[PDB]
This record gives C-alpha cells, structure tokens and sequence, in this order.
C-alpha cells in the first residue's frame, strides 16, 4: 500500500538562531509529494535502509517501541538497537544475535540471544514521551548516517481527524535530539513491534536536495519551497520569494549528461629498469 | 600473463640451487604460486606452494628439509632453494600460478616455461 | 577557510593566516569597486 | 591493535595541551587545520581521540588523501580532517618478541571514512564458496606483527593518537583554562564570549533560543546574540 | 594421502572419434578442486576443465568434462589431429596435491 | 542582444570548478540582471 | 561537447494561477529538447508533450501553450513577434 | 601552470591546486567584469 508525502519532513538543518529571513540549505531531505509505504497492525518487514528514512506513526498505545539496524542482523557483523523501555531507554552498538521473533512487559531478550564485544552503550530518558482520547500521537523520526555519525531528529503532535488515516496536511519541523559516534556500515533495517495478547507507520527514503526555509519572527520554520519540484518552485527559489510576479524569468541550463567512461592507453606491458636507477654498484 | 623463469644451471652434487618465477601482466597481491618437478619423460611430480600476501607455506614430506619456497613483493618474484643436491634431483623445474584480476582464476592457468638442473660431476 | 576575520586570527597562524586575510580583503575590495561603478553609471541617467 | 582502534570521548573538562608537549621528541605533532600553538584560546565541542599502534613506516600514512594498506582497510581519515596528530616510537614497551598487535591484510573493498572493520571470517577470493576452513582460494584476513627489537627504525613499534574536535562552537563543553570576569553592560566594551572577539554593547534581549540553540546570526552572517555561559541569559551584540 | 589412479593407460582412435579417460580416487575428494591438463611433449602443460565442470578461457568446446564424488572422467567428441598428447589430473582440496599417472592419445 | 552563461564560461566541464565557484557570490546573478536589463531596454528603443 | 542551452518560465503570477509555460531557447521541437529518458539536470521536470502543447517559434520550442489564430496586444514578451497572455 | 582546469587537478594534489584554480577564476571573473561594464557604458550612446 502506497500514499503520498504531502509535504511533510523538514528539519532544523543547523544550531544558530536565525529570524524574519529566508534560508537555502542543501542537504538530505525527504522530497515533497513523495511516495511512501504504508503498514497496517491490529507486519515487520527487512525493509532497505538507503541514504537516510522518515518515519511516522499514528498510534494510541505504543504498540511500536523501538528499532533495530544493522548490516546483515546475524552476529558476523556488528548492529545497533535502541528499545524503549517503560521509563528509559537503550542503546547499543554492540554484536548481536536478533532472533527471528523480534517482538517485545514481555522478555527483553525475545530479540536477541547473546552479545559479545560490546563497543557502545548509553541510557537516558526515553524518547516516547507523548502526554485521553479525542486526539491520536502522531510521531516522526529522521535517523542519518554519515561519517561514522548517527543522528535522530523528533517532534510530536496531537491529531484531529481518524478517518482517512493518511498524513495529514500542515507543516512541522523536527528539532534535532541526539547524535552518536558510532562506527558501523548500516543497510538493513526492521522495527520492533510489542504485542502482548490499531496503528499504522510509514517509511520514506531521503534524497540531496534543496530548501528554500521562511523564519517567522519567533525563529521557527513555518514554510519551504523544494526547489526542483517543477517549474514555478524553482522560479520561486531563484528569486528567492514566495510569490512570483507576471512575467518570463530565465532560471537555469539543461545539458544532456554523460552515460558511460572510456580508457585508451596505448597497449605496451614492459617493466622499464629501475632496478640499476636503483641499485647500482658505483654511482659516478 | 606470462611467468618468466630463471635459465639452465648445472650443480655438482652436495651443492645447493636458487630459482626464481618473474612475475608480470597481473595483479600477484593475492595468488598463490606453486612448484612442480618433472624428470625426463615420467610423471609429475609436487613440490609445495606458497599463499603469496601472508607467506605462509606447505611442503611435501619428502622434500622436507630442503626446500624454502619464499617470495619478495618488491621485485614481484617467488624463489625456491633445494639443498644438498643429489643424483636423483636431475628434472625440470616449472612454476604456476592463477590468473587474478580483481577475482583469481579458480586453477592454475598460468605456467612458466620451465628451467633445467642437472646434478653431475664432469 | 571561513568569513570571519577574528576567527581566522584566533585559529590560524600569522604566517600562515595572512593568505586567507588577502583572499577575504581582494573580495571584498572587488564588491566596492563594482558598486561605485554601477552608481556612476546611473547618475549619468538621472542628470539627463 | 590497529584494526580494532579504541575511542575515548572527552567532554566537561577544562583541557588544557600544555601537558603533551612534555614527552620524548614527537616523532610528528601535526595539526591540519588550528596552529598547534594557540590551542588554549579556544572552546570545541566533543572532542574525540582515538588510539592504536603501528610500525614505523607506515606513520606518514596517516593523513588525509592518502592510500596504502593501513589506509585503505584499517583506518582512514576524511578529506577535511580537522585534528592534531601524535606518534612516539614506543619500543621500550611494545618489544620484547611480541605477537599480539594485529591487522588485516585482505579485503573486499576499501573503508569509508572513520569506520571500524571487526569481523573476522575467511576471505573468499573466488568465485567458490569456502566452508569456513582455509585452502586455496580461502585466505585468513589477519597478521601478527612480531615487533622484535633490534629491527632498526623502519620496523619499530609506534604509538599513535588522533584527536579530531569540531570546531562550530554549539554548546560550547571543553576548552582550555582562561579567567572570568565579571560582565559590564551597556558599555562600549572589548568581549570574549566562550571563543568570539571583538567589541560592542552588550545589552538585555527578547528572542527565544531553544535549547539546542545557542548563538543567533544575521543576514551578513556575523554573531549578533550569545547565550552567556555562566548565566544563561540571551544578550544582544552591538 | 589421496592416490589417483589414472586408466587406461594408452587409447588409440583414429582421427574423429570418441574419447574417454578418467581419474578414480582412494578416498572422496570434494569436487571443488579437480583439474584436468594436456601436455604437449617438450611443452608446459595447461588447464583445460578446471572445478570438474567448467571450461578454461578459450577452449574449444569439445571437451567437456563430468562426475563428482570418486570418478571423473573427460571426453573428448571429435578428434582431430592436434589432439594427441598426455593428459593429467590434479587434485588440490587437502594436502599434500597430488598428480596422476598419464594417459597417451595416439593415433 | 546577448546573453552569457557563467558556469560554462568559466568552468568548462569541469565539477570541482563548480563546487569551487558557487562559494564565490553573487556574481553570475548581478551580470544576468545586467545584461537582461540592456536588452530589453533595446526592445523599448524601437517601441518609441 | 554534449547539448544544452537555457530555459524560461512564463507564468502569470502566483496570485493568479499556477499553470506555468516553458521556453526551451534555440533548440527544434522535433527532437524533443528534453530526451525525457536521457539524464539531464533539471530532472524532476517532465513535462509530457502532446499535441495541444508544442509549438515552434523562432526563439525556441515553447511547450505548455496552444497557438490561437487571432490576434491581440501584447501582454507577455516572447520574442520573434509572439507573445503570450492567460485567457479563456 | 596551464590553462586547462582538468590537467591542473589531474597533475596536482588538492591542498595544492586550490591556488592555481583561484587564479585561473579571478581571471575569468574579471574578463566577463570588463565586458559588461563596457556594454553598460556603451548602451547609452543608442539610448541617446
Ligand atoms: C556495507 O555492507 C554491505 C553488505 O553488508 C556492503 O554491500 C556490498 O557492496 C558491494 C559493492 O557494491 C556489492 O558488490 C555487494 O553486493 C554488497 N553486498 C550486499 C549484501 O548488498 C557494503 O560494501 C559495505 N560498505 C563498506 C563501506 O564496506
Ligand atoms: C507510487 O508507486 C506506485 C507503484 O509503485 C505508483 O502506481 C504510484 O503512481 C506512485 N505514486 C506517485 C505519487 O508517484
Ligand atoms: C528500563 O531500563 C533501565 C535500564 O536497563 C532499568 O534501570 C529500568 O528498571 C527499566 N524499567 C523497567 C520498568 O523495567
Ligand atoms: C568478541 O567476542 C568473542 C567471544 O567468543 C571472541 O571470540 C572475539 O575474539 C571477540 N572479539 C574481539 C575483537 O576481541
Ligand atoms: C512572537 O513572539 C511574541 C512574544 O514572544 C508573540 O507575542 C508572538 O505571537 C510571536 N509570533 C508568532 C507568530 O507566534
Ligand atoms: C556556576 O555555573 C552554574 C551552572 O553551570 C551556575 O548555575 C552558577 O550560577 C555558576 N556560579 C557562579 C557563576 O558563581
Ligand atoms: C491577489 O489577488 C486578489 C484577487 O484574487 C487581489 O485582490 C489581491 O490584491 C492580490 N494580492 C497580491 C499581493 O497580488
Ligand atoms: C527542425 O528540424 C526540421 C526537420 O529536421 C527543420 O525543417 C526545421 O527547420 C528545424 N528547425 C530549426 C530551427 O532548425
């Protein structure tokens, strides 16, 4: 099942304050009106982790608590976890076994059977903190990896209407929360899903792109514009302004890009002798 | 892809003889080169083989105490020494390798021409 | 290596951040040039 | 050993670099990108080291944009490198002969930058799976080192220590020993806030920082708002 | 220590026939390691049907090579005259390697 | 009525060039506006 | 060295509309410009050709517009004696 | 060195070719500076 982005997935790009201005950043964002799965429980794929995922939940009771990534998710290769228990949280870069039951008051250890060479630990309090009814949790993650760094991004936000059950419209940017030095090479990725005896989460895959970012005078991100979208948006972005007047603007090139590589060396295979360049008896 | 071998040389008996694989046309970071001993119109005969990278060896046990196979990255060439000659010792002597690019070859697809010795006393 | 000038001070070293200090005045100095251009140019327009 | 190479974090300390030049001659103190002498006037984040040892030639093949083997399956270091660098020839400790210093040999394909490789499973170098038993075609990745002494420099063992800091002052946790005055306000004033120079009038604000968020910017992109650090109050630049 | 015995000893077809050789074994060999050579006289040999199965590079496509376990054999559909030499098999799964006995094509 | 493309001009197929060039500014969109202006001022020209 | 050349959008105001016409310069709208499949920068845009939207004027290719025969004043410069207008 | 950004960085390493391409670009910035400047400047003699 498939449905479609709306818009949604921006972050503070950077750790300065910034107000009444417009912003370009490029950077790894989720595109606008993009195309995402969609994953019904009342299912824990091995999905592919490229470049970066956006996560979403709408859920009352956390029936998801958690995530697993790794490589291979055997105990060849390292992998990380990250469970999130009733008053904390967890996480470890350590080697592991996951068994193939991944789901979770139940026994912590119904993921994994044993651990070994433990690189990296750390608790601190949990990431579900959402605070009766008449709303759903509408949850969003970002998790990134470059350069031997993993970073989580978050925000959270009450919800109106059940009945379509797909992203809703509006715009809400994701503070930054934690960043971790870890030092794996991650491509798979599954979730950890607790039942105990009605919730829906999504995946989408990041891309390089380009924002054009509007601060309101508090200092809070409440617009952006994609800027390869089609073409009015990439009008707006280089005249860097939300509206357009009547006219014919000239905004960038096209070139045709190249398909494969070529090589032509000439074809001789000798050694030439640096064996008396080197090593000689009597230089002169 | 070739291997160059060394040229004909003639021992008296006691002695002992060095012998040397060129190398050149592949990447020989990671094959292996192996030694094979033929007399004159019989059979093939073993000697032993070395991994090139790590230097590790393996021997017959016959030819137990008197063969060290090793090898010298920098001039990209593998030796054999065989010791205290004797009359019996008189074959040819050829060196092998696979073929390795990227993957090796799975056999030995590459085979030196082959050098003589021969163990006399005139 | 960045735009600022006491930063470039407080990190590199005299003989070596003085490189820099020619790279950020040259710009700079080219910015002011082509203004002072563009101004004259226009004035020419406004007194006709 | 090198190919599994500890990482220690160093934050909320007052750090001072006077300390280390007190060794035996570096054999190398490099530090791409921030003199190493003026190291005391400034305020990092998260600074990081992480240590190993080695042989003796292969020091210079610790850099950025380089390639030979260390670099390229055991350790390797991103193009804008923003560190200092520290290798001492420690041969009165490391050499007796020792053979528990390890690195790998083979590999499929180089590293990525500041990744770490622990696996230790049979290299297949063909097209024929192997069973986990070592044969032609069926290699062992790692190799002792075997640092003897009486090998001459060239093959002698290294210590060596990277320490990498990024150097945007966000929340500002280790930096080197400096007085504190107490702040004036509302007079033309030569400041210092946590790293930044240059003089104004520092005055009381409105903005809101969250609390991720500690020095603001404007248009020109120069610093125009500070969080002072003792008393986290929100100041304005002028 | 593997013995490979290599029969029979000479076969003597007229050009265009069908020939067959073959290499049993004392013990079982895995057939991962199994390689066939033909040696010209004054000649190095070379790899004709290396893993038991597969052809070498360029190799005319009339060898072809079977069996897995303790027999293996090799045959050959048409003979032409370039044919006639000394054909060997090699094992290298454990140590020690060890070669055959030979096996001459005549006419 | 002319007009200029900075990236091919002065980077010729080159990607470094390009990632080296766009820190510079804002100078390819000042000689765009320049020229853009001149040439539909000589549209107006004929008009009157 | 491989094909390429600018680009211009004709819009009428975002206060008015969002439809937007596209001006690919000094190319011939029988080779379609874009080579849809082909990799090329300005790559999210695919705007599909039909019969309505391609017309070659002198200036270049102009797809997004459909070429009425009567005639009025001049609203939105194309070049070559073209202009363009948003109308019923 | 040359005039021939590919052959700059094919020869030369990153730390050190940085300063022949800073070159070669002020060189080209300041040949399209001239020749809108001098356009600007000459447009006025049509325009009266
Ligand atoms: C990270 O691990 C994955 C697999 O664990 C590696 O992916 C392989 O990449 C090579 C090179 O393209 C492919 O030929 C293989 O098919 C990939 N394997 C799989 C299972 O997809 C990847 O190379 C590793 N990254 C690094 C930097 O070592
Ligand atoms: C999403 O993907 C499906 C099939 O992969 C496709 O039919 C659908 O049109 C896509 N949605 C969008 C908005 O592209
Ligand atoms: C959650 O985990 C932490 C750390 O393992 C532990 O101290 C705490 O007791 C756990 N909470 C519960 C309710 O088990
Ligand atoms: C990891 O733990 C296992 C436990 O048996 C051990 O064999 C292995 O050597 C350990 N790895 C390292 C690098 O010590
Ligand atoms: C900005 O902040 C002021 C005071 O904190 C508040 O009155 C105003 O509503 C804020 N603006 C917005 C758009 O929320
Ligand atoms: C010391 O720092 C703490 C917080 O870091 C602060 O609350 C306290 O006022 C400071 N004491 C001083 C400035 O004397
Ligand atoms: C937007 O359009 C409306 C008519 O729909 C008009 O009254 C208004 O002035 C326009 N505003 C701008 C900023 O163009
Ligand atoms: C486009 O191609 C057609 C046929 O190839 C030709 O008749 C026409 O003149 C071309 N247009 C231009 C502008 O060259």
């Amino acid at each position: 099942a498939y449905t479609n982005s709306f818009t949604r997935g921006v972050y503070y790009p950077d750790k300065v304050f910034r107000s009444s201005v417009l912003h370009s950043t490029q950077d790894l964002f989720l595109p606008f009106f993009s195309n995402v799965t969609w994953f019904h429980v009342i299912d824990n794929p091995v999905l592919p982790f490229n470049d970066g995922v956006y996560f979403a939940s709408i859920e009352k009771s956390n029936i998801i608590r958690g995530w697993i990534f790794g490589t291979t998710l055997d105990s060849k290769t390292q992998s990380l976890l990250i469970v999130n228990n009733a008053t904390n949280v967890v996480i470890k870069v350590c080697e592991f076994q996951f068994c193939n039951d991944p789901f979770l008051m139940e026994s912590e250890f119904r993921v994994y059977s044993s651990a070994n060479n433990c690189t990296f630990e750390y608790v601190s309090q949990p990431f579900l903190m959402d605070l009766q009814g008449n709303f759903k949790n509408l949850r969003e993650f970002v998790f990134k990896n470059i350069d031997g760094y993993f970073k989580i991004y978050s925000k959270h936000t009450p919800i109106i209407v059940r009945e379509p059950e797909d992203l809703p419209q509006g715009f809400s940017a994701l503070e930054p929360l934690v960043d971790l030095p870890i030092g794996i090479n991650i491509t798979r990725f599954q979730t950890l899903l607790a039942l105990h005896r009605a919730a829906a989460y999504y995946v989408g895959y990041l891309q390089p792109r380009t924002f054009l970012l509007k601060y309101n005078e508090n200092g809070t991100i409440t617009d952006a514009v994609d800027c390869a979208l089609d073409p009015l948006s990439e009008t707006k972005c280089t005249l860097k302004s939300f509206t357009v007047e009547k006219g014919i603007y000239q905004t960038s090139n096209f070139r045709v890009q190249p398909t494969e590589s070529i090589v032509r060396f000439p074809n001789i295979t000798n050694l030439c002798p640096f064996d008396e360049v080197f090593n000689a008896t009597r230089f002169a | 892809m070739q291997l160059v071998q060394s040229g004909p040389e003639v021992k008296k008996p006691g002695t002992s003889v060095k012998v040397s694989c060129k190398a050149s046309g592949f990447r020989f970071s990671i094959s292996a080169v192996q030694w094979v001993r033929q007399a004159r119109g019989q059979r093939l005969e073993w000697i032993g083989w070395i991994v090139v990278g790590s230097g590790d060896t393996n021997y017959a046990q016959k030819f137990q105490e008197r063969v060290t196979i090793t090898r010298d990255m920098s001039t990209s060439t593998a030796y054999m020494e065989l010791s205290s000659l004797r009359f019996e010792d008189t074959a040819v002597y050829y060196c092998a390798a696979p073929y390795c690019g990227g993957d090796c070859s799975d056999g030995f697809d590459i085979w030196g021409q082959g050098t003589m010795v021969t163990v006399s006393s005139a | 290596i960045s735009s600022v000038l006491n930063d470039i001070f407080s990190r590199l070293d005299p003989p070596e951040a003085e490189v820099q200090i020619d790279r950020l005045i040259t710009g700079r100095l080219q910015s002011l040039q082509t203004y002072v251009t563009q101004q004259l140019i226009r004035a020419a327009e406004i007194r006709a | 050993s090198v190919y599994a190479w500890n990482r220690k974090r160093i934050s909320n300390c007052v750090a001072d670099y006077s300390v280390l030049y007190n060794l035996a001659p570096f054999f190398t103190f490099k530090c791409y990108g921030v003199s190493p002498t003026k190291l005391n006037d400034l305020c990092f984040t998260n600074v990081y080291a992480d240590s190993f040892v080695i042989r003796g030639d292969e020091v210079r093949q610790i850099a950025p944009g380089q390639t030979g083997n260390i670099a390229d399956y055991n350790y390797k270091l991103p193009d804008d490198f923003t560190g200092c660098v520290i290798a001492w020839n420690s041969n009165k400790l490391d050499s007796k002969g020792n053979y528990n210093y390890l690195y790998r040999l083979f590999r499929k394909s180089n590293l990525k930058p500041f990744e770490r490789d622990i696996s230790t499973e049979i290299y297949q170098a063909g097209n024929k799976p192997c069973n986990g038993v070592a044969g032609f075609n069926c290699y062992f990745p790692l190799r002792s080192y075997s640092f003897r002494p009486t090998y001459g420099v060239g093959h002698q063992p290294y210590r060596v220590v990277v320490l990498s800091f990024e150097l945007l002052h966000a929340p500002a946790t280790v930096c080197g020993p400096k007085k504190s005055t107490n702040l004036v306000k509302n007079k033309c004033v030569n400041f210092n806030f946590n790293g930044l120079k240059g003089t104004g009038v520092l005055t009381e604000s409105n903005k809101k920082f969250l609390p991720f968020q500690q020095f603001g910017r404007d248009i020109a992109d120069t610093t125009d708002a500070v969080r002072d650090p003792q008393t986290l109050e929100i100041l304005d630049i002028t | 220590e593997i013995v490979l015995t290599q029969s029979p000893g000479t076969l003597s077809l007229s050009p265009g026939e069908r020939a067959t050789l073959s290499c049993r074994a004392s013990q079982s060999v895995s057939s991962s390691y199994l390689a066939w050579y033909q040696q010209k006289p004054g000649q190095a040999p070379r790899l004709l049907i290396y893993g038991a199965s597969s052809r070498a590079t360029g190799i005319p496509d009339r060898f072809s090579g079977s069996g897995s376990g303790t027999d293996f054999t090799l045959t050959i559909s048409r003979l032409e005259p370039e044919d006639f030499a000394v054909y060997y098999c090699q094992q290298y799964g454990n140590s020690p390697w060890t070669f055959g006995q030979g096996t001459k094509v005549e006419i | 009525k002319t007009s200029v493309d900075c990236t091919m001009y002065i980077c010729g197929d080159s990607t470094e060039c390009s990632n080296l060039l766009l820190q510079y500014g804002s100078f390819c969109t000042q000689l765009k506006r320049a020229l853009t202006g001149i040439a539909v001022e000589q549209d107006k020209n004929t008009q009157e | 060295p491989c094909s390429f050349g600018g680009v211009s959008v004709i819009t009428p105001g975002t206060n008015t509309s969002n439809q937007v016409a596209v001006l690919y310069q000094g190319v011939n709208c029988t080779e379609v410009p874009v080579a849809i499949h082909a990799d090329q920068l300005t790559p999210t845009w695919r705007v599909y050709s039909t019969g309505s939207n391609v017309f070659q004027t002198r200036a270049g290719c102009l797809i997004g517009a459909e070429y009425v025969n009567n005639s009025y004043e001049c609203d939105i410069p194309i070049g070559a004696g073209i202009c363009a207008s948003y109308q019923t």
